[PDB]
Order: C-alpha cells, then structure tokens, then sequence
C-alpha cells in the first residue's frame, strides 16, 4: 500500500472540502434567514399590531387559413392555456419516431401565440434569482431533441424556482429542429416567467436556406410549409437579444465589440430586422449601418487569446476580441462576466480570458460520434458555474421521465416548521383525540384547524395550508394521524415531492409583491437596501397626486425590517404584508 | 529535501498533512492515521500501521512530522503521480468490484466519510455524475466528476 | 569539399534529367509533324494535283432602364463587340485605387451580354488542345483581383492558343469581387472560344447574402444595385456547370458522390435553377429532387481518405467520397483524373486518392497574411499538371504588364520556313538586287512578291505572309534586307513576339476546318483515327440527300494523310484542303 | 554494407553512380570526376581531386567503383542528408554570393550544364520560379523549383 491509501485518503478529503464547502453554503443561503422570518411571524405581530393603529392608511396599500395534410396526423388537442398537460402530450407525441406530427392548425396556433407573447418583451430581458436561488443556462442545441430531452430529465421540468436560460440556435443542422422549436415555444408559453429565449445567428430564413431548415419543413409539412415559414418568420423577428442576470452577468449568443454598447441595444427596434444577413427594408429608407452593426456584432463575434480586435476572418462574420476587449467592456458596462456559446467544445464548456468569458455548448455528437459532450451550466444565488456534462442516446430516450421538481424555498419553510410544532406534537394528538375520542385519526376540516390553532395561535390560513400538513385528505376531514407523522417522521413531509399544493403556498406571502420587491431592488443585491428605499421614497412622494406622505413611507420602511439588521429581505417584506393584512382582517 | 517544492503546492499540503495531525502536535501519530483509516473505511489496524508510520517515514522513528511527510511526497511527485492514486480512490469507492459505483456504495462512502446525505440528496449526486445515462458511475466519469468542481 | 560537391552536382543533375524529359517532349510534339506537313505542302503537291482531276466534285465542298450615380464615376467607353483594347480600358480602371467606378450603362451591358451568350452554351463545354497544345486551370479567387492579375502577367493573356479554364467562386470574401466578376465576363466576352467559366458554390443569392456581396454592390453603387444584383442573377443562372478536357479528364467544382452521372447532368435544365440553395420554383411545381441532388452533390462535396461515402458533416453540405467512389466514378465514366477546387491548400495545390484526385486553390492569404499561397496549373498536350506558385502583393499591382504571348504552333512553321529558306538566300538577294540596282533595300510588294516566288516557287499567298517575312514594312515598298536578315539571324524572326500579324497567318490552312476536325475527332485522340474517318463516312453518306457517295469519301479520306502513316494530323487536314483549294484557283 | 539500402533507392542511385562513370568501365576515374566538375562550372583540378578520389573511396585505390560510391553515400544518408546538399547547390548556382540567383548567374550555369537557352526561355524560368514577384530567386524559391517538378 504506501503511497496508495494515503494520496487516495487525501484527494478524496480534498473532494468532500470542496463538496462541503458548496453544501453548507447552499444549505446557509436559506435557513438562517427562513428562521429568523418564522420567529418574526410567530411573534414580532404582537409588536407589529401596537402601531398598525397609526399605520392603516398606507401599509394595507390573420384566422386559420391552413390546409389539411396527408394521412400520418395525429390527434393532440391545443387550446389557448398552455398547461404542464399540454406540455406532457408535446413531449410524449413528439419522442415517437413514427406519427409524431400534429394537426397543423395547433402548429399555426403556437406560433401565433408565442410572437403575440414576444412582441410584448423587452430587447433585454432581465432575470433575478431572489425567489428561484438558481438558474439554469443551456447553449445551442441546433435540433437535437435528444439533449433536450435529457437536459429536462436531468435538471427537471421549468418553473418559478427553476427557470431556464437558452442562448439562440434552436435549429439547423438537426433532423428535429421544428419539434424542437415547438416544444420550446410551449414551455415558454406554459412558463413565461421562468424561461427566457435569446435570439441566435441561426435563427435567419437565410440561414435556415443555407442549412436546407425550410427543406425539413416542406418534407414534414408538404402542404402548409409556406404558411409555417411565414409563422416562423414572425417568431425570429421578435426573438430577445439577449438576458442580463442580477445586473452582473450578461448572456449572449455570439459576443461583443470594442464599439459594443448597451445602451445603443436597448433602444435598437426589433421589428425592423427580421432577417439578419438580408434586412427587408420594408419601410422604404436605407439601411442604418450604426444599428445592424451592434446586432452583427454581438451575433456573430468570436473571443481570441490575441490582443485588439481584428474582424473574424474564418466565418467571414463577426470579429475577434481579444481579452482586453473583454476587460474594457466589462468596466464600462460594470459587469462581472459572460456566458456566451457559438462555438463547440469537447466537454462543452471553456473557460477564456482568465476566466471572464464562459462559453457553452449543449448540442452532444455536434460532428460525429463521440466529437463533443453537452453540458449546462447551474448557478447559485451567488453566480457560481456549475457545469454538469451528458451524452445523449437514442434507445434511452424512450425511458426518460420529467418532473417538475422541489423548490428550494419551500424545502426551508415546512422543515423548520415541522421542527418547531415537535414542542407541541403530544398536545396536538391530545386534543385530537379529546375530537376524536374514537382515535379513528380523521375529523373535520373546521375541527382539525380549530383544534391545531387552540393549541398553537398563529393565526394562519390552515386551510389553505391543509394540501400540505395532511396529504390524501378527504373533502369532508382531515387525517391528523398524518399531520402527527409529519411531526414524528421528517420523512413523509419530505416525500412529498412535486404536487398540486405548491399554489396553496404561494397564495400565501408570494402575492404580486414578490415582483414589487424586485422593481423596487434597483440594484438587485440581496435584502434590499436603505439607498434604495429613501431613492424609492424620493420619487414615491410626488410622483402622482394621490401619493402618500414622506412620514408614511419612513414608517412603513422602517417596519418592513423585522429582525432589525437594517435590511428588508424579500420574504420579510412578504411576511410583513401577510401579517399586517392577517391582523386587518382578523381584527 | 523540500526545496523541489514551492509554497503554492505547500498551501494544500499543510492542508493535506493536518488532515492526518488532528491534534496539532506538529507530527502524526498511530491513532491519527487510524482515524483517517476508519473515517475513509478501511481496515488495516496496528499490525499495518506501525510497520507504515516507519516505513513511510524515512528518519526511523514512530511517528510522522511536516517535513517527513512533505519528503515522501516529493519522492512520490517527482515520479508518475497522477494515475495510482485516481485507481485506488477509484478502488475504495467501488466496494463490489464490479467497475461501477452505484448509489448504495456511494451512500455507503458518503455516510462513513462523515456526511448524511438522503436517498434524493445521492440520487440527484449520481445523476450528475452519470455522464453516459447508464446509471452507474464508471471510472472515465468518476475521474470526471472528483477532478471538476 | 568531399560530401558538398558530389551531392550538389547529383541534386543537379537528376533536376536537370526532369528538364530535358520535359523540354525535348514539348519540342517534339510540334516539330517533328510540322516537319512533315510543310514538306508535304512544299513537294507532294505535284502528286496531289494528279488526283486533283477526279476529286474536283467534293473534296473543295430588357433596354436601358439604369440612373445616373454620384460624382465618382470614371469615363470609359465599352461598345457591344469586345476587343483587346477593351481588355486594356477595363483592367487600368479597374487597377487603381480611387476613382475606379464605371458607368452603371456599361456593366449593366456587358452583364446582359455574358448572360446572352452564356445562354446559349451547354451544360457541359468540351475543350480540346488540338490547336492551343496546352491549358490552364485556375482555382477560387473569392474577388481577389490582384491574384488574377499575377495570373494574368506571369502566364499571359488568354487567346486560341492560351486558353483559360475557371473552376467558379469568382465573388464572395473579396474587396473586389464585383471587378474581378466584370473582368473575367470581359475576357469570355474578348475570346469566347479560349474562356471557360464553371459555376461554383459561392455563385448564389443566398451565399451573396451570407458572405455580403450584396452589401459591397450596394455600397460600390448604391442608386443602381437592384439592376446589377438582377442582372448578375442572370449569369449566375447561365453558368456552366463544368468542363472536360480531351474526353479524359474532368473539371468540376465541389466533386461527385456514388450516384453522380455525367448524363443525367447533361440533361439537367439550367435555368430553372438560378438559385441552388433555395430555388425559385416560378414554374409552379414541386421541386425535383434527383435531379437538384446531382447538382447539390457536384458542388458541396468534398473527398476524404476514409472508405466509403458519408454526409459532410462539417460543411453542412454535400458528401465525403473516398477513394472507392473515386475508382468507380472514373471507372463508370472512362476518366483519367479529375481537377477540383474547394478547399484551401497551404501550397494551393495537393494530390489526393494515389493522385486520381487534384485540388487547386488560387486564392493567397485566403484566412490571415501568409496562411497560403495561390497557384494555378500548367497541361501540356499529354495532360500533366504543372503547378506554379505565386503570392500577390498591393504595392507591385501596378507595375504589372501583360500580353498575349506567342503560340506554341506559330513557334515551329515559322523556323522551320526559316532553316529551310537558307539554302536560297544568296539567289533572293542577288535576284533582290536585280530588282534593286541600287541595293536599297525598298521594292515594291508585288516585285518582292513575285522575287521570291521565281527563286523559291511555292505559290502560297506571300501578300498576307508580308506582315511576318517583313517586319516594319510599308504598304508601298517591302523591306527585303530585313527579309534577308531573317535567313542570316534567328533573332529577327523570334523577336517578333506579340502582334497584330497572326491573323494573317490564322487565314491561312486555320480556317473553321479547324473545328471540323475537332467535330470529326470523336475521341479526341491525336490525329484522327481511321475508325473515325469510316464512322464518319457511315452516317455522311446518308445523313442528308445532298449527300455524296461513299467512294467519294472514301478517296478523299486517304488523300487527307499526306505523310503516309495512316493518320491525318488537323495541321495535315488544313495543309491538305489548303494545297487542293491553292491548285483549283491557280489553275 | 549496401544492406542498408533498398532497391528503390538503388534505382536512383545507380544513375548517380553512372553520371560519373561515363565510360563505362564500372569504376570511377580522375577525369570522370573533372569533367563533371567542369560541366557543372566548378574549378577543382587534381591537385584535389587525387585526393578526393582516395579519400571518399574507403578502400585505398585511385578510383570509384559502385560499391565504394554506395558505401560513401550510404554512410552520409544514415546521417543528416537533406540540407547540405541543397545549400552547396544553391551556392554554386549563386556566383555573386548575394544571396538571390538572377537571370545571368542561371543563364550562365544553364549554358555551362549543357543547354543553349534563349533570353525568353530564361526569362519565363525566372518568372515561373519567382513565387513572391521580387525578380530573382531566393533560397525557398530555389528549394521550392528544385524540389518540384
Ligand atoms: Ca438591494
Ligand atoms: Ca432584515
Ligand atoms: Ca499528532
Ligand atoms: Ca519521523
Ligand atoms: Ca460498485
Ligand atoms: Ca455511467
Ligand atoms: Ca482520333
Ligand atoms: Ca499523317
Ligand atoms: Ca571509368
Ligand atoms: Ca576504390
Ligand atoms: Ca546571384
Ligand atoms: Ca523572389
Ligand atoms: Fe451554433
Ligand atoms: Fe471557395
Ligand atoms: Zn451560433
Ligand atoms: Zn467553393
């Protein structure tokens, strides 16, 4: 042995401080303050309902034109509301390998939604992780459904504690590129406020001309191609440039220039440029050279190791930037980094510039078998890279299941009140069974609820919160024996997994001032700021007649902290409205 | 002796060999290997370990000081280092042999090793670790998933 | 010394073995037949006026719709017949650096006369170099006008006796792609019958777009771009797909696949297709896809050494074919080898497939300054390649010159005429200064004329043959001392080089019997074939009622061989028909 | 010996033996070696060359026959081969020392080597040889055209 068990002992030390190091922080960016906010709702209402006296005033406040096809059509209504059943029904009718087209009116009916949806959309769209703590980047996928699908098996479905970043290149080079499309215009539909799309260079009719997309679509659709084009085309136009997450990273698809500007961007119209490389220049005036630059630029560009910018020679298209470029660039725009993906990569990922470029890649098998490996990129509410490779695989592909996961967020709330109600779990069953003097274990809704606040007042909406201290209960009562479980066993709490009680929990604390918070953070750094208060303050005065005093908004300010550390996180600010709105009502 | 080093490897060797030293007495003892020993698994007791804490040792006596262990390292570092330690890792964690570490073994590593992970904490670990979609961890995505991170 | 001097004076010698064995062969190729012939012209005539008494009986048988632009353009004029002088005008303007825009009237003409004439060529265009005894193949430029004028000043300009062959991708990546377009549509407009153009990848709307050609045409004239762009459109629809030279060796763009045929190519409309990657379709029918398959593979593909034929995956476009589809290939289509040009080469050119396979590659600095160097390929009358490799620079464009050069064929009938005329010298002059008492040098045309026919009597027509015995001689009185000269030193004669005197000797034998012989050679076999001449016979006998008899043909078929070998060169043709066609008007 | 050797190699090399051994007799003598010398333009006499055909014969004899020449050869292409040569050519073929083979310095070696050139012929050599449009011809050119072909 010698050399052998000792050099292993350490490198695996050296592993588990690593692994250790993520884990307790992960574990740290929640508890600490989800238990100093459940204190605070358990008990700081006492103080808070003293001066709701004087706070009452402000606190509380065209058509289907297509054809039909041939006989290899399948059945899979659409209707307007995406659901995740709609998603399902996409997702099993498009793994078929035989009969997996739908009926093109449903085709035309997604299309027209998600360009209605797009139109809408900034150019940047901006993303925060103050609910979700993590974020989940994808590159190019180029058609390749089987990635996508393993991505989704892996990471699970989207949602509002999941969402999803993809940077551009959906289609060409790929024998599933409109599924693919589909599928992604679905779950955008299904979750706009937990995917975000990004336009890439491969996203042009003249492209889709260069790589034969439009081929595809007239073998897939002989009849109803030219109408399904024209829908695409709609859908490309008002594709977002690109995503910025917590004002310190911006995502792009191709990269930037030294005469690269922001601000120049924001204000570029989208509907012009509908294509790329051959603008329609429908509107009878010339070609602004200024404004297409940006957009080829931040397209088409390409990081080299070389110092200066020299236009990219190999693709004709773009130009290089070298790691100055990138450090001017991020000082003037006062960024952190970039996730930008274009080119491929044998791990799919690639770490440039001393590590101020991050490019990835999604599409496995890009050349041949075996060429590349995909990979995506999981970030934590501190923006730390994590980057998890896979390999796709046709025969799997069929064994694939998809969920839509456990939020982070409500992995905190529930253990640390199933910790602290086990002081009181022998009163609970007491008085249960003084309800239920049979001990059968099932009794009313009204009596459990009655029962569980006598013997702890908090005031809450219990039966609301039944879906998720008693599963499997009946219309009629309640099994408490469960909710004693939960109590007793951390297990049957923690098994509850995905289900349909999530909304019973977010109709609690998580109402719209969940996205007021986020308007109000300006510069998006946790817990809020005192800055960013009196600057909110300032404009929230003599904005419209019907603004409150300054004197009102002080007091209100000063009472969205509730452990008094100065700051208001965002579940605080929550948990404050919850209980004065509680004790209004209650009162 | 420790001049083929330089302070930028020493940082995480001082790490490395205060691993072993828990007690901060400046040098390892018996006991502090078989804790080592018993936190990774392992068997070997005193009949192994006082034959090693003076063979590895390289002065003679029985027990382990900073500049000892950075000696046998360096010895070890100036030669092929990389690919024995990887395989015998590989080795401690693969208990059955079969050349795929599968979720029972790991959560079998994990909680000796002094975690208490869950069944869905060691799944999602092996489901990021299973490149290949087989569902086991073999030695290409064991190398990979221990040297990324 | 020792090792040095042996080794040097070996490498030397064995360089100047492959010398010799090229100069001696290329010498011998002309010589020894030209020998020959002008003894047969010279004596076998009085044999030949024998027969002359039984063979008299057969063997002598839209509109102008453009804008005036802004103030940079330059005047010059450019009328419907295309002469060198044109040639000259075209490449000075289009040689400098500012001010080099011509009036959009003029490009829009001579790209409605390209696209006129190229209208009317076949898929295919047959080259033979029965006359010329030698081609030129050229690669990709990629608007690179200053490697076609390197090209053009190291090897000449293109004339009946240089001819010139194109392999496509004429624009695209270029600064000057458009000059280089109107100058080579310029030079097949000058020499229809020494220009061949071949279509390439880059010669569509769709890759103009991608790569910005039509970008630089609108910025080069941005009122008239739309005319231009449709007018190009057009030569872009008429352009050849190919070239074969001698019926053995096959030039084409991209390559071939497993299912590529030379005969369904043959049959394959061109002018449907004015787009490759996205056709028109203005006829109202689905799109044929085997025959858009033959031209989709004969442009994409690419070879590669592994065995079999794949997709090309990285180009996204064509297929991979090894060296088995290139053996059965030539094979199934009786090819010797085939000359290509798609991929860059350090070198310009590389052997591939045991050298079935050539690539040639004419663009320098394609990627970065230095990457590679452009070349083009020297064919001899047996076919092989010769490779010269050059590197274009800015600065010494505009010390280049060019000429048409002298002909191969031309080089031997005049020295031969010359070595043979030295035994009469003393007699010309002594009967010269009969003529000319007084040994000025100066007689009168007809005097010289009829001089030298009394000395030496051949009858050939030696008015038109004037401009090449006297040099610098006036329409009143010839120049015999230079005449003179010419049997006393070789230099006169060879320091005629480029003039205006080859057509005089073009009249003579070079009639369009020139391309009867290559219309009657049907396998381009050197000359002729006995076999062809009763093949011929076969079907001339009965093709039409004006026919003549078949003992007719026959008689006049074995007149034709003048040496007595069996064979009858096309000089030996043109020498046979001339001598008939001098005896019938003289008698 | 030869064992070295390939019959490949010998092809090529029994003409380098031959282009010496002019008459025939199936050895080297002084005067085949001068005339070569000559032909090639070159001034040794036989002040050196009794002693190269002595010294690079290995044998001891005044004069080369095959094997000897072989031998001689075969040790100097065990060893570095490729670049003297051609530096020695290209030496010999620039008599100015310049350092670029114009148009004259060929002509003369062409007329000296056996041909009888015209001024055009010369000129379209140069021109074809000249790669980078300077005029004359440098060490990679020449290497390149002598390589070629
Ligand atoms: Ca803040
Ligand atoms: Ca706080
Ligand atoms: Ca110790
Ligand atoms: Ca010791
Ligand atoms: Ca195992
Ligand atoms: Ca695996
Ligand atoms: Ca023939
Ligand atoms: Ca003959
Ligand atoms: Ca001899
Ligand atoms: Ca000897
Ligand atoms: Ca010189
Ligand atoms: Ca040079
Ligand atoms: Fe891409
Ligand atoms: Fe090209
Ligand atoms: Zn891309
Ligand atoms: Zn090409």
């Amino acid at each position: 042995m010698d050399e052998n068990a000792i050099r292993a002992a350490i490198f695996i030390q050296k592993w588990y401080r690593r692994h250790q190091a993520r884990r307790e922080m992960q574990r740290r960016c929640n508890w600490q303050i989800f238990q100093n906010l459940e204190y605070a709702s358990e008990q700081d209402q006492a103080e808070l309902y003293k001066f709701f006296n004087d706070l009452i005033k402000h606190m509380p406040q065209d058509k289907d034109d297509l054809v039909e096809e041939f006989g290899d059509i399948v059945n899979a209504k659409i209707e307007l509301p995406i659901r995740k059943n709609h998603i399902d029904l996409l997702i099993d009718v498009f793994r078929k390998k035989r009969g997996n087209r739908l009926h093109p009116k449903y085709v035309a009916l997604i299309l027209r939604e998600a360009a209605k949806s797009l139109k809408q959309l900034p150019n940047i769209s901006p993303v925060s992780t103050a609910v979700s703590q993590q974020v989940t980047v994808c590159g190019d996928l180029h058609g390749k459904l089987d990635d996508l699908l393993v991505v989704l098996h892996k990471n699970g479905l989207p949602s509002s504690s999941n969402p999803y970043v993809f940077n551009g290149d959906f289609v060409d080079r790929g024998k599933r590129g409109l599924e693919v499309l589909l599928l992604l215009l679905s779950l955008y539909l299904a979750f706009p406020n937990a995917v975000f799309l990004n336009r890439g260079n491969h996203e042009d009719s003249v492209m889709n001309a260069r790589y034969g997309f439009i081929r595809e679509v007239e073998s897939k659709y002989p009849r109803n191609h030219k109408r399904i084009l024209a829908f695409i085309d709609e859908v490309y136009r008002w594709l977002p440039l690109g995503s910025v997450l917590n004002s310190r990273v911006l995502i792009v698809h191709g990269g930037f220039s030294d005469s690269t500007s922001l601000d120049l961007i924001k204000s570029i119209d989208r509907g012009k440029y509908v294509s790329i490389l051959r603008p329609p220049l429908t509107d009878g005036e010339p070609l602004d050279k200024t404004e297409w630059q940006q957009i080829f630029d931040i397209m088409w560009s390409d990081p080299q190791a070389t110092m200066g910018c020299v236009p990219n020679t190999l693709r004709g298209a773009g130009v290089w930037f070298g790691p100055d470029v990138t450090d001017n660039f991020l000082q003037r725009h006062r960024l952190s980094y970039v996730i930008r993906s274009h080119e491929c990569k044998p791990n799919g990922h690639e770490f440039m510039h001393d590590n101020k470029i991050i490019t990835i890649f999604s599409a496995s098998n890009y050349y041949a078998i075996g060429s590349n490996k995909g990979a995506y990129i999981r970030l934590n509410n501190q923006l730390m890279p994590h980057f998890v490779q896979y390999i796709s695989a046709a025969s799997q592909t069929k064994r694939l299941s998809f969920k839509q996961r456990m939020g982070i967020v409500e992995s905190s709330a529930l253990k640390e009140l199933a910790v602290r109600m086990r002081d009181h779990r022998d009163e609970l069953e007491d008085e249960f069974r003084k309800y239920d003097p049979k001990d059968s274990g099932y009794i009313s809704i009204s009596h459990w609820c009655k029962v569980m606040e006598n013997v702890t007042k908090l005031g809450l909406p219990w039966r609301l919160l039944r879906d998720k201290l008693a599963p499997g209960t009946d219309s009629q009562k309640v099994n408490y024996n469960r909710t004693l479980d939960l109590l007793d066993t951390d297990v049957i709490l923690e098994a509850e997994a995905d289900g349909m009680s999530v909304m019973d929990a977010l109709y609690a604390n998580k109402a719209s001032l969940v996205a007021i918070f986020n308007i109000i953070d300006a510069d998006n750094s946790g817990e809020i700021t005192l800055d960013e208060f009196e600057t909110a303050i300032d404009l929230l005065v003599a904005h419209m007649p019907g603004a409150y005093s300054k004197a009102e908004m002080l007091e209100k300010c000063r009472m969205m902290d509730l452990n008094g550390d100065g700051k208001v996180d965002l579940n605080e600010f929550l948990e404050a409205f919850r209980l004065s709105d509680l004790h209004r009502k209650e009162q | 002796m420790a001049d083929q080093l330089t302070e930028e490897q020493i940082a995480e060797f001082k790490e490395a060999f205060s691993l072993f030293d828990k007690d901060g007495d400046g040098t390892i003892t018996t006991k502090e290997l078989g804790t080592v020993m018993r936190s990774l698994g392992q068997n070997p007791t005193e009949a192994e370990l006082q034959d090693m804490i003076n063979e590895v040792d390289a002065d003679g006596n029985g027990t382990i000081d900073f500049p000892e262990f950075l000696t046998m390292m360096a010895r070890k570092m100036k030669d092929t280092d990389s690919e024995e330690e990887i395989r015998e890792a590989f080795r401690v964690f693969d208990k059955d042999g079969n050349g795929f570490i599968s979720a029972a073994e790991l959560r079998h590593v994990m909680t000796n090793l002094g975690e208490k992970l869950t069944d869905e904490e060691v799944d999602e670990m092996i489901r990021e670790a299973d490149i290949d979609g087989d569902g086991q961890v073999n030695y290409e995505e064991f190398v990979t998933m221990m040297t990324s991170k």
